[PDB]
């Protein structure tokens, strides 16, 4: 539950104003830090095993949606002062991308490991 | 090795009086540091061992003190038969020995 | 029966839990004599400021046992807390009528830069006379 | 006698031994007592990096703040309520491994000055941006003043802390 | 990187020297670090040179 | 809250009026809905 509702958090940037970039910057790099920290713990949870357990792929899972959203927004940005149509557009495109595609990679994850 | 360092070299004083010998121990010897009195032509008589411990014989007025690297030797009241060479030797290490102190009237 | 009377050092939680709290408090202080016209700057120091504020009494509870009643250091922390929250405060009421009548709001500024730190005397003798 | 390879200490160096002998007075007589001292010296690698360099390190970011332009007034606040954060938190860090002793150590002391002028820095800005817009003049010879004088003074007192700590 | 550097420092013990993981969260700092110094002088520098 | 205040963010500069009314709404309702959630709760796990 922490780990999707700081997806969600992250997702909330896309329909900031674009031109509020303190806002949308400071949103994408605390949620970074605030996954790290839930990764860390919930590592924590268990032995320090090398192999890739269900728990951690769903986390890192977690942190590549939020990398991906403050990386968005920062091309976005640097898009603005090329192309506004580009940037403009690339906005809409991924404020239905992320969230798809997080259910979408739930539902496999979900599908794989409990019908196993 | 440890050098003892024996001072002074040699003193005088009256019948009655107290005086302070002193020994200084070049590295830590703790207190292991005794006294030896040898009156001229006779072989040394421990007095003080440890550092502070009369040795069985000894006159109450003979008495040892210190720690570490300083040590003294106070003969208080001292009489005739008081007059002799005095050594220092630390029993720390291999024994090592002061170069001596003789004493006069 | 062989009892014995501690009393407690203090010195330790002077350097741990008290100073830090202080200066966290004067540091929340410096909001009011920032422009009101800045509100990322101010909304920085006092939210800054709170989560220092909790970080301290986080780091502080780690050590203790889980205690029913209220600790001085509890009381004194909470009290801290209290006056960066009320800054906090201070300053979102100022930027609801920034616009509407700039006068009164740089007279509230005002009257912030002298009554925390009065204020936050007296409570600090309110409590060192208490327990001491 | 001490074996050679016989050493489990981390954090610590056998400088050598001594032995003593003596007595003690109980409440029961008088009994010989047997005395070994360890002379340790403890290695300040491990409390360099983890305390003397992360505060060395929030000193310099908190005087970089100086040489912003006055006209970003987010830019260094944030730079002073997170060094301030910093320093918090790293003094709440330190004491951890020492024991609850009830007065200060040489490394509260460095904590305390890097405290002192990271607090410093950031009531300077409050100076400086309490004085644009009105006296600029005087702020920005204050702010040039500042960019010599927290470095200078931050490295005299590094001189003498390590001078005075490290010839004990 | 602090709150990283802080979560590691926990479970280890404390050694004079410094490990390969150490010199690794040193360099990462360092190049942090250096971005943020990167901007101070790009501000410090822009209100003269808008090129540079 | 976060999500009433992008709703805002996204309707400033296109209908102010529709930000100023759902800002002034939410003004009333959160605090009120939360003190009927508190008592609610308090209620149901202490008159127990
Ligand atoms: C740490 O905590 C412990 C435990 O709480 C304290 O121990 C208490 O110490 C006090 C005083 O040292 C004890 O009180 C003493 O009780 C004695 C017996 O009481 C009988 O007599 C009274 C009436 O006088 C009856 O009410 C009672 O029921 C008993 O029948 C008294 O004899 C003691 O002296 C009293 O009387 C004489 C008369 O000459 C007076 O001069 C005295 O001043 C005093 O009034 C005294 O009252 C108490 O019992 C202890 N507790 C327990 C559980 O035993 C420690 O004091 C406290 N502090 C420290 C440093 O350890
Ligand atoms: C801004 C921060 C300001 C100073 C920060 C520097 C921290 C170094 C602290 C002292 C240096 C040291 O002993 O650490 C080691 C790292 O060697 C270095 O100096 C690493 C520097 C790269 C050096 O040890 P060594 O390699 O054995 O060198 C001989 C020891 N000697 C230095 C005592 C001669
Ligand atoms: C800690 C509080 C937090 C510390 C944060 C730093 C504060 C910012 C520095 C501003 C500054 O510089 O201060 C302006 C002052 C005089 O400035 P200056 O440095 O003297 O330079 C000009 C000089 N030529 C001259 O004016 O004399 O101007 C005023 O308008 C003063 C009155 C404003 C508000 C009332 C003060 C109450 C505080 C006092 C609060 C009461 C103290 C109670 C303590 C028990
Ligand atoms: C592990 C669990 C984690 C779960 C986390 C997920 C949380 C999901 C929780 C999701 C709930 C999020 C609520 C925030 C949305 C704000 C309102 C909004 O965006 O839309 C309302 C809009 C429609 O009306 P209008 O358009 O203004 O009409 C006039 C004219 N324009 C026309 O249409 O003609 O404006 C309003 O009326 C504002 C009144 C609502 C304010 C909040 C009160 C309810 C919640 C108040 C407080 C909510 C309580 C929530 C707690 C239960
Ligand atoms: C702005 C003003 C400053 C901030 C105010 C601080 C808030 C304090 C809140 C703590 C709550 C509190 O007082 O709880 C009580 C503690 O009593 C106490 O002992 C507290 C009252 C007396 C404390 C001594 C002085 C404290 C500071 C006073 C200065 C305030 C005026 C300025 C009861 O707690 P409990 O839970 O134990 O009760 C029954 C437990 N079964
Ligand atoms: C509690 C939850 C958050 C607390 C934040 C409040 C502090 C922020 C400062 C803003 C503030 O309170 O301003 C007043 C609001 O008053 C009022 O609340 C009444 C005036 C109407 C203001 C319009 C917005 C609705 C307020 C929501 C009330 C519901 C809260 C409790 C159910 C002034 O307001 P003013 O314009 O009259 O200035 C004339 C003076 N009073
Ligand atoms: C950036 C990265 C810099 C280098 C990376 C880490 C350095 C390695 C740690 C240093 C270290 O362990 O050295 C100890 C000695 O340090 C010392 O003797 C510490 C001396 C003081 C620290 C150096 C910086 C302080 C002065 C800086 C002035 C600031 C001016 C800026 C305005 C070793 O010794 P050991 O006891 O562990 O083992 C017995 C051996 N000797
Ligand atoms: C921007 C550039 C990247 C950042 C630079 C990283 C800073 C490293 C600072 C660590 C300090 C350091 O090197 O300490 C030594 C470790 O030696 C070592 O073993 C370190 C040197 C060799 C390490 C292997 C490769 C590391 C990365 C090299 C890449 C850099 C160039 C690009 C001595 O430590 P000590 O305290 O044990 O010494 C005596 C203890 N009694
Ligand atoms: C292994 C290791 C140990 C310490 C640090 N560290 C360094 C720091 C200090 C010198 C060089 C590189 C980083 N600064 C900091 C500044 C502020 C807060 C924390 C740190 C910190 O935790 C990083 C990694």
């Amino acid at each position: 539950i922490p780990c999707t509702l700081i997806v969600v958090l992250s997702w909330v940037s896309f329909w900031i104003n674009k031109d509020a970039v303190p806002a949308r910057t400071s949103l994408g790099i605390t949620t970074v830090l605030t996954m790290t920290t839930l990764s860390t713990i919930a590592r924590k949870s268990l032995p320090k095993v090398s192999y890739v357990t269900a728990m951690d792929l769903f986390v890192s899972v977690c942190f590549i949606f939020v990398f991906s959203a403050l990386v968005e927004y920062g091309t976005l940005h640097y898009f603005v002062s090329s192309q506004p149509a580009r940037a403009a557009k690339m906005d809409s495109y991924a404020r239905i991308f992320f969230p798809t595609a997080f259910c979408l990679f739930n539902l496999v994850y979900w599908v794989s490991y409990l019908y196993l | 090795n440890i050098v003892m360092t024996q001072s002074p070299k040699s003193m005088s004083m009256s019948v009655g009086e107290r005086v302070t010998l002193s020994c200084k121990a070049s590295e830590y010897v703790g207190t292991y540091v005794s006294w030896y009195q040898q009156k001229p032509e006779q072989s040394p008589k421990l007095l003080i061992y440890g550092a502070s411990n009369r040795y069985t014989g000894v006159p109450d007025r003979f008495t040892g003190s210190g720690s570490a690297t300083d040590f003294t030797l106070t003969i208080g009241s001292v009489q005739a038969e008081d007059l002799a060479d005095y050594h220092c030797g630390q029993s720390y290490s291999y024994p090592t020995f002061g170069a001596g102190t003789k004493l006069e009237l | 029966s062989l009892s014995f009377k501690l009393k407690r050092n203090i010195g330790y939680f002077i350097l741990q839990t008290y100073m830090p709290s202080i200066l966290i408090t004067i540091l929340s202080w410096v909001s009011f004599w920032i422009n009101y016209d800045a509100s990322a700057a101010r909304v920085a120091l006092g939210i800054t400021t709170v989560l220092t504020m909790t970080t301290i009494n986080t780091h502080l509870r780690e050590t203790l046992p889980k205690i029913p009643y209220v600790k001085a250091i509890d009381m004194y922390l909470m009290g801290c807390f209290v006056f960066v929250f009320m800054a906090l405060l201070e300053y979102a009421l100022v930027n609801y009528i920034f616009f509407s009548q700039p006068a009164r709001a740089a007279a509230i500024d005002r009257w912030s830069r002298i009554f925390f730190p009065v204020v936050f005397s007296f409570f600090n003798i309110v409590y060192w006379l208490y327990y001491v | 006698v001490v074996a050679e390879d016989g050493s489990r200490l981390n954090q610590y160096d056998l400088l050598g031994q001594t032995v003593d002998s003596g007595i003690v007075q109980s409440s029961t007589g008088e009994y010989v007592v047997m005395t070994t001292h360890f002379h340790l010296k403890r290695k300040i690698g491990y409390f360099v990096i983890q305390t003397y360099l992360p505060c060395i390190m929030t000193v310099i970011l908190s005087q970089v703040s100086f040489w912003l332009n006055r006209e970003s007034v987010p830019a260094r606040t944030v730079f002073g309520v997170t060094t301030v954060l910093t320093m918090t938190t790293l003094s709440i860090s330190a004491r951890n491994s020492l024991p609850k002793v009830a007065y200060a150590t040489a490394m509260d002391w460095f904590i305390a000055v890097c405290y002192a002028f990271v607090f410093s820095a950031l009531i300077e800005f409050a100076t400086v941006n309490y004085f644009t817009k009105s006296q600029p003049a005087r702020a920005a010879k204050i702010d040039r003043l500042s960019r010599i004088a927290f470095p200078l003074l931050f490295g005299i007192f590094n001189l003498v802390y390590w001078a005075t700590y490290l010839n004990r």
